[PDB]
């Protein structure tokens, strides 16, 4: 779980696969799947499929149109 | 005469009548007050708002709880809470009935001289008693050894006790609670534009995090898979007919509780103040409590704590112990219970403190007839 | 109503003229509930046009400045101002609301005066309402038939209502604060 | 090759490049369009006019703000403006330069998102940043320990860093800015006859606001000398030639400020927003804290706020602590000279996000190469 925190938060597992084969054999040992070459997973903001534009009470003190 | 119970908690106060099941009233501890001035006459408006009253009208009030951190802030309005938990909820005179209540370990001794103070001037009590929560949480459950942790809305504490004795070195306690979370969730929902800054919306907030949060079981596990597809989304409704859908902040939320660091605490996660607690106890008394984990409070009720909190002892603990971790389904109201069986023990009516027991000796016997 | 006559050659110039316009509003207008839609009818066939008797008998006939002599109500923009309508307007007042009031003051449209009582009015913001509200919330417009003198009436009832002498402005107060007691006493 | 950096803030855009001590180019994000019917021919009138011409042609366009408490709302508008900020206004390529843009703290995650993506496609820029502009502010400050108040025209916000270390569980935003201000002018303006409706009438009462308001050291005795004489009155001369008098309006605007209830507002001044900004740290940062507040942003440069600001904090703080503020003559444009600095830095020169970077993770890199 440790080194899992460092990956995604940190970005210990940035290089996904060119690491310095002294990082790999440690996250190799840890976990033995070898999943972690793949990255972490991360979620996009960009594409919002539940986009819900809400007027709050400040928001509603100023806007447009 | 018969006894009422009163656990005055930061969030909500819970009354009712020794010897019952179950609480009689349960109404938010918030004082609200308008923040607007007013133009029709007639129908008369109260300068003040107290419980279910000041949910109703919140849209045009400021809601202060009067307990903050587990111990009283504003005097004035917890006087009014406990006029209305005895007036319009209750509906009983104070004169004629010994009262009880709880608090929480280690607080300052003047907010226990205070409340006794202020049960014997002003509603004048016949006999008053002071407990401390973990204690009646264990007698709800009917055993006398293990370890409780009771998390509510503003203290979240440990208190190992065995064979009916208590080891007081050994008490933790922590400022990270339901309103913690709360603060937390309102925080992360700016993320997704979502913007509550008033009292009233902070409220909102609350019953979302209520409706819709969990204790993920992997956290790591559990952001990958939110991150991955739409299956942890879910849409709650505004009061205002408006929607929003929250993904991976349902089991962010609380999750401040195994990591404090995420609000800036340096404190450790709850189950290793457990485990602190429980190694700084006796050696020959640890496999007792390591099997009997009591868990009570609101805080307690997300869906799958339970598991966490057992995964996470059983990976600190040594592997040839067994953990089990109790989790009745009427946790919420454990103190309550506990201090309605308390109060309904024969053996338990010598220990009252009585007016002139207080009269003789002052607001200072608090500190004696009370652990 | 005045500058969209003169399309079929009636000129109304001076007050008198005025004072019959006005009541050729009052008379003939009303609020089409599809402006877009209306206005095709009126351009397809002659069943909105009707009659008028000006003063000195002669006879006017109008069409289409029936309904589109208020909807500059909805559209602020026909007499070249820049403001929004009046829907928009309410919508806009509401959402400068606390969130929590929202769905009772969506349930509660009150609306009073002269110039409400045009016929169908109250579909159309009733409608104009509920396309810029929420789905959920329930919009309910309140137009009592006297509604022409609803401030009158108020006004009966709050000087009549005990707690009110009370809130009175009196000459000793007068002379002593002098007319800026007026913002002071009354909101 | 050269940097740029630009600070498009919610009422002026700063444009300029790298190195330099100035802004090149600063005009007002507005993006116009004509309310009436052209009638000559041969003119071939455009369609939107953005900047300085919108500002000179306002007499018969309606003007429309596309960032809004910090917040895009309009992406076709702010793509317009950049388009004209880097083509009309600074004359150059923008696939040849690096770029630094700006961000509030607090904002909704998908807004810097688009920014990203609009960079990296709709220009292709070789490589781009987006920094909190609190902490652009004390780059050009020349400090490395202190709170920032930054206010300008849509975001108030505090930020507080000690040695190079930000606490972010201690940031404070405030929706609270310029553009409130002179809406709040504009609803009291009317006490005194004057009417201002338009948008184009907007842009006067902004005006008249910069040349005549001040901040009262105390409010009271200012409002009682307002209504003893005609001390305060001063008169301001309307496009069309007729002429205006303003009396205690002059030093009620601003006060807004301090005193957020004027206009509905829940929330406290932003000087109890600073002070309980600064006590959300640990208590050993805390003197340095109060040493070092350093403001910045178009709405702090009111005529006497700073003294205002300190006789406020200094009432809140202990008597044993000393309060300096810090008000540098150019802290209108202290986030551009703090973003130039820092764009100018060789150290800062591997911090850059590029295309080849960025198609690797897509928009979301930005949340990790940034904060
Ligand atoms: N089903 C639930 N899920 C998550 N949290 C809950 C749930 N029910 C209650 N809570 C939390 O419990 C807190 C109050 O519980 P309680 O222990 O009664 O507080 P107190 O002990 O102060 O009276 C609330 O702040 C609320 O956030
Ligand atoms: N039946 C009606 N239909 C349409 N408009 C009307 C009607 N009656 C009155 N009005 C309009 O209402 C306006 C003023 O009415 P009133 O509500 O008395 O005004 P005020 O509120 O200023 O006293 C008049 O100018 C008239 O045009
Ligand atoms: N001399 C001044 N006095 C008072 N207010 C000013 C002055 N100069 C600028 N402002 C205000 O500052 C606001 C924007 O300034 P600025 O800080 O550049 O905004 P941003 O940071 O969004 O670019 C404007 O709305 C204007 O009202
Ligand atoms: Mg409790
Ligand atoms: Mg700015």
């Amino acid at each position: 779980e440790i080194a899992l925190q460092f990956a995604r938060e940190a970005g210990l597992t940035r290089l996904k696969g060119e690491t310095d084969y002294v990082l790999s054999n440690v996250l190799d040992g840890l976990i033995g799947d070898g999943s972690w070459r793949a990255g972490p997973a991360y979620e996009s903001y960009l594409n919002k499929p539940g986009v819900d534009r809400v007027i709050t009470t400040v928001d509603g003190l100023h806007m447009q149109r | 005469t018969t006894a009422l119970v009163c656990d005055n908690g930061s969030g909500l106060v819970k009354a009712g009548f020794a010897g019952d099941d179950a609480p009689r009233a349960v109404f938010p501890s918030i004082v609200g007050r308008p923040r607007h001035q007013g133009v029709m006459v007639g129908m008369g408006q109260k300068d003040s708002y107290v419980g279910d009253e000041a949910q109703s009208k919140r849209g045009i009030l400021t809601l202060k709880y009067p307990i903050e951190h587990g111990i009283i802030t504003n005097w004035d309005d917890m006087e009014k809470i406990w006029h209305h938990t005895f007036y319009n909820e209750l509906r009983v005179a104070p004169e004629e009935h010994p009262t009880l209540l709880t608090e929480a370990p280690l607080n300052p001794k003047a907010n226990r001289e205070k409340m006794t103070q202020i049960m014997f001037e002003t509603f004048n009590v016949p006999a008053m008693y002071v407990a401390i929560q973990a204690v009646l949480s264990l007698y709800a459950s009917g055993r006398t050894t293990g370890i409780v942790l009771d998390s509510g809305d503003g203290v979240t504490h440990n208190v190992p006790i065995y064979e009916g004795y208590a080891l007081p070195h050994a008490i933790m306690r922590l400022d990270l609670a339901g309103r913690d979370l709360t603060d937390y969730l309102m925080k992360i929902l700016t993320e997704r534009g979502y913007s509550f800054v008033t009292t009233a919306e902070r409220e909102i907030v609350r019953d979302i995090k209520e409706k819709l949060c969990y204790v993920a079981l992997d956290f790591e596990n559990e952001m990958a898979t939110a991150a991955s597809s739409s299956s942890l989304e879910k849409s709650y409704e505004l009061p205002d007919g408006q929607v929003i859908t929250i993904g991976n902040e349902r089991f962010r939320c609380p999750e401040t509780l195994f990591q404090p660091s995420f609000i800036g605490m340096e404190s450790a996660g709850i189950h290793e103040t457990t485990y602190n607690s429980i190694m700084k106890c006796d050696i020959d008394i640890r496999k007792d409590l390591y099997a009997n984990n009591v868990m009570s409070g609101g805080t307690t009720m997300y869906p799958g704590i339970a598991d966490r909190m057992q995964k996470e002892i059983t990976a600190l603990a040594p592997s040839t112990m067994k953990i089990k971790i109790i989790a009745p389904p009427e946790r919420k109201y454990s103190v309550w219970i506990g201090g309605s069986i308390l109060a309904s023990l024969s053996t338990f009516q010598q220990m009252w403190i009585t007016k002139q027991e207080y009269d003789e000796a002052g607001p200072s016997i608090v500190h004696r007839k009370c652990f």
